[PDB]
């Protein structure tokens, strides 16, 4: 195995991280989500940039997927405060300050991040199931 | 789509809303399109405070509160409601209003709550 | 007088419902001081709030008054355990071992 | 001449309104006064007004824009029934018998496999 | 089995004119009618029950009887609903409809009969309050108006 | 309150002006009871759950 | 420690209602 770094991490392909107990793995989540939405990471980024409604998380609990998109909604908030002051206090939220070279762009993006913040893909499985059987009836033969 | 008329007369009648209250600055604010929102580009706006607009301790027009249950939610705001209703020497129940995301959740506990006061201090819904 | 204030008791039901028959049950008995001055009656007090509270969740579905009689005595001999129908945490102050 | 009323709140409108009617009275009494509005709160609301500032509110319709837009069909162009024959329950009755005589089609081959994997008649409603 | 004789018993109902004068509904044009008026009336003071009853009693002669009706002062509006309005040679008229009558099958529905039934049922109010409602709205409507 | 859409309706592909949204109309409640509110404006939301104490965020207007 | 409840002076509203001519009988 090898150690993981939330801001050096591949996005490509399949990869299987193992969060020991105690760990910040929702901070992780966040940290990941903050990188899916600004595309950061340079040659391990991703290709395009994605919106809120495109970043599929995938949780068991309910209450653990409400407690994680009122994480990410405030470490949205929390960077796109730092990007419009270009400073904060957070080490990492300083690499991820540090990692982008444009401002004025980001702002915007964390902006219409914040307002589509509500249509926001973090669902559960059984969530998800029956969102993409009622979406696609069709093909699958659903009520 | 009704700035895009050709034969559409435009008249404005718009009354100017004194900014005292935290709604009525809220309402200035939506009416005169302007942004109060400090956001701090520098490190002199982020020190100082005193830039923003004050607001008073007594002003009690926006409140938010935070419940655990719709019963003790409405509960809560049946004490409120009184305690507006005796704050006011003029105030008709007629001109109060609440909104519900649904209805038929809370209106059980609504109804139970509104059915529980004494004749003293019943207010009717 | 006992079967004066029952028939009180049993008007305010049939025209207010459950839980106004209840307050005004609690409130004349001030049974709920009593439960409360009683070492060990802060749990029972509010087992019977909240079945108080699921009593009129349940009597709104239901026209006539012998129907949330037969209700309860249908739940009390169903011991199925509902995501509502659980117990709660009695006290939040003051702080208990928790097994 | 189209006349665009602009407005911070709805009392300055609700005088206005009270103005017009006050300003230019009806040549027909037997005429009804068409406002359109959306709810019936909206419209209860507005005859509650009407009748503090007149003294009465009477023979004041209260149409849907299109149920309006449909009378004013009627009325201008002729040879027009009063209801129309798409409405959502006449196409859905249509369209439960129309699509099974369209499965033969290479074009609904999807509802094809949508429905012909097992119906009593529940899927194609 | 009713259809047959409900037609020309509507037909019995619109032959027989209703005015003094003896005019039919069948001389009333499609402007002149007008079907289920709503109308909200105003009250500001709180309305008593002896200052109204009396007022009444002293012009209404259908008030020698009928000992009044209590109810708590009611402040704010009052809905109603007239059955039909209609205008004749340039005169407004109001009409109402009541068809429970149950209790008479022969001839014995006269004027007194239909008195006593307005007593009974109080629906006197009920017609002061429409020419009220009648007489407002001609007045707000139609100016330099003469009730 | 989130409606989503059938999926195969074509207004949702390519919108235009006139398009209505129960999102869009939701929002403009909040605008229009935040107008509309003279005197004063209460304001209640769950924050904490009555089962096992976890935390409830409220919405992203308020 | 002690603690009070505040009382109402008066009463909460007047008999405002919009009827009609079925509610006064």
């Amino acid at each position: 195995a090898e150690t993981l770094d939330p801001l050096r991490l591949p996005l490509q392909g399949e990869r299987l991280i193992e969060a020991s107990a105690g760990t910040g793995k929702t901070f992780t989540i966040a940290a990941l989500y903050l990188r899916l939405l600004l595309g950061l990471g340079g040659s391990a980024a991703f290709p395009r940039p994605l919106t809120v409604e495109e970043l599929l998380v995938v949780t068991f609990t309910e209450a653990a997927t409400a407690e994680l998109r009122g994480r990410i909604r405030s470490n949205i908030h929390e960077l796109r405060i730092a990007c419009l002051r270009e400073t904060t206090d957070n080490p990492l939220y300083e690499r991820l300050l540090e990692e982008i070279d444009d401002k004025a762009q980001a702002a915007q993006w964390l902006l219409l991040a914040e307002r589509q913040m509500d249509e926001a893909a973090v669902f559960t499985i059984h969530g998800f199931c029956q969102r993409m059987l009622n979406l696609n009836a069709f093909e699958s033969g659903m009520l | 789509l009704l700035s895009d008329l050709e034969s559409s007369q435009e008249l404005d009648a718009f009354v100017d809303v004194t900014p005292d209250n935290l709604l009525h600055n809220i309402q200035s604010d939506i009416l005169e399109l302007e942004n109060r929102a400090v956001a701090g580009v520098n490190i002199e706006e982020f020190s100082r405070s005193d830039n923003k607009r004050p607001l008073d301790p007594l002003d009690s027009s926006i409140t938010f509160h935070v419940c655990h249950s719709p019963q003790r939610e409405v509960e809560v705001l049946h004490d409120r409601l009184l305690a507006m209703l005796e704050e006011d020497p003029t105030l008709t129940p007629r001109d109060i209003i609440v909104m519900v995301a649904d209805i038929d959740s809370y209106s059980p506990f609504i109804q139970a709550v509104f059915g529980s006061a004494p004749a003293d201090r019943y207010l009717p819904y | 007088v006992v079967v004066e204030e029952f028939d009180g008791y049993r008007q305010i039901w049939r025209k207010r419902g459950v839980m106004p028959m209840l307050r005004a049950l609690m409130s004349a008995r001030n049974i709920a001081e009593n439960l409360l001055a009683t070492a060990g009656g802060e749990r029972r007090l509010t087992d019977i709030l909240h079945i108080s509270e699921l009593l009129q969740e349940a009597g709104t579905q239901l026209e006539s008054e012998h129907a949330l009689v037969r209700w309860l005595s249908q739940h009390i001999l169903e011991p199925d355990s509902n995501a509502s129908s659980q117990q709660m945490r009695l006290e939040s102050d003051k702080h208990l071992v928790q097994i | 001449m189209l006349r665009v009323y602009h407005s911070n709140r709805l009392d300055v409108l609700e005088a206005l309104m009270e103005f017009i009617v006050e300003r230019e009275r009806l040549d027909d009494p037997f005429e009804p006064e068409m406002i359109l509005v959306q709810s019936t709160g909206m419209a209860q609301w507005l005859q509650m007004t009407l009748s503090q500032k007149f003294g009465i509110a009477a023979n004041i319709d209260f149409p849907l824009p299109a149920s309006f837009i449909w009378d004013m069909f009627v009325r201008v162009l002729p040879e027009i029934p009063k209801e129309s024959a798409f409405n959502k329950q006449s196409m859905s009755w249509k369209l439960m018998t129309l699509l099974p005589q369209l499965l033969e089609r290479e074009d609904f081959t999807l509802l094809r496999h949508y429905l012909t994997d097992d119906s009593d008649k529940r899927k194609l409603f | 089995q009713w259809e047959p004789v409900l037609t020309e018993w509507i037909t019995a109902v619109l032959q027989a004119p209703l005015n003094e004068t003896g005019v039919s509904l069948s001389q009333l044009s499609a402007r002149n009618k007008q079907v289920e008026m709503e109308f909200y009336l105003p009250i500001s003071e709180p309305l008593i029950a002896s200052q109204l009853d009396t007022l009444i009693r002293q012009f209404d002669p259908l008030s020698a009887g009928c000992p009044p009706l209590e109810f708590m002062q009611v402040r704010g509006m009052l809905k109603g609903f007239i059955d039909l309005v209609f205008r004749h040679e340039g005169r407004y008229y109001l009409l109402a409809y009541k068809s429970n009558w149950l209790g008479e099958d022969s001839s014995a529905y006269t004027q007194q009969a239909m008195a006593a039934a307005m007593q009974a049922h109080r629906y006197d109010l009920q017609y002061q309050l429409y020419t009220l409602a009648l007489h407002r709205y001609l007045r707000h409507r139609i100016a330099d108006y003469d009730y | 309150r989130q409606l989503a859409p059938l999926g195969f309706d074509l207004m949702s592909q390519k919108p235009k002006r006139g398009d209505r949204s129960r999102r869009d109309d939701d929002r403009y409640l909040f605008l229009e009871a935040l107008i509309s509110a003279q005197q004063k404006l209460y304001i209640s939301y769950i924050g904490r759950s009555i089962q096992d104490n976890s935390e409830r965020f409220p919405s992203v207007l308020v | 420690a002690e603690l009070n409840a505040k009382t109402l002076q008066r009463l909460p509203g007047d008999n405002w209602r919009v009827t009609s001519y079925s509610g006064l009988q």
